[PDB]
């Protein structure tokens, strides 16, 4: 699959979401983090 | 022309994104193979990405999608993990850099679970882990996730 199916703007995988045009997402927040070691 | 606005940990906007990150952690079927073993994060920094050009590009597309989807964008806040986060915040999301052999084709993939996007921070299936320690479950190295506005419009369900 190269683009959205006809009449559609995204794919919902089942839950993950897929767009085929970069301009359909804005990277609003950049989160810097570590995964915590469980105690 | 991207500006990063550093949010204070006592700011409600920081706390909102912090809570969405911590609350959406799930157990994974790979048992932490891809993204590591953890129940919570150490939230170090949350920055608002400010780029007028990339925002107008987004809102312009969102309008087109609304008109094709009964005057609703079907906008969602979703996490993205990628080795190319630095490039994405400066030049925007780019479908031309998508791997053709993905589960749902050459697309840009998002999750409502932070721990899901965490699995892709160092590459597909966590790649070879963090650059320094080659460890997918590294507690030392600092990771970066994007919390993004995503226009889904009319979304095609696939298994
Ligand atoms: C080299 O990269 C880039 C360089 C400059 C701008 C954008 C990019 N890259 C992307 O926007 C991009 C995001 C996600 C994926 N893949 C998946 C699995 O979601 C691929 C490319
Ligand atoms: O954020 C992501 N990056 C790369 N691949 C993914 C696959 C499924 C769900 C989310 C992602
Ligand atoms: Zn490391």
């Amino acid at each position: 699959m190269a683009h959205s199916p006809p009449g559609h703007h995204s794919v919902t995988g089942r839950a993950e979401y897929v767009i085929y045009r970069g301009e359909q997402a804005y990277p609003e927040y950049l989160i810097t983090y570590q995964i915590m070691r469980p105690e | 022309g991207t500006i990063l606005i550093d949010l204070s940990p006592d700011d409600k906007e920081f706390q909102s994104v912090e809570e969405e990150m911590q609350s959406t952690v799930r157990e994974h079927r790979d048992g932490g193979h891809a993204g590591g073993i953890f129940n919570r994060y150490n939230i170090l920094k949350i920055q608002k990405v400010c780029n007028k050009k990339l925002w107008e590009r987004y809102t312009h597309r969102r309008k087109e999608v609304s008109e094709e989807n009964h005057n609703h964008a079907n906008e969602r806040m979703l996490f993205h993990g990628s080795p190319f986060v630095n490039a994405i915040i400066h030049k925007g999301f780019d479908e031309r850099h998508a791997y053709i052999g993905g589960m749902f084709g050459a697309g840009i993939y998002f999750a409502e679970n932070s721990s899901k996007s965490n699995q892709y921070v160092y590459g597909i299936g966590g790649g070879t882990g963090c650059p320094v320690h080659k460890d997918r479950s590294c507690y030392i190295c600092h990771r970066q996730l994007l919390f993004c506005r995503v226009t889904l419009g009319k979304s095609f369900l696939q298994f």
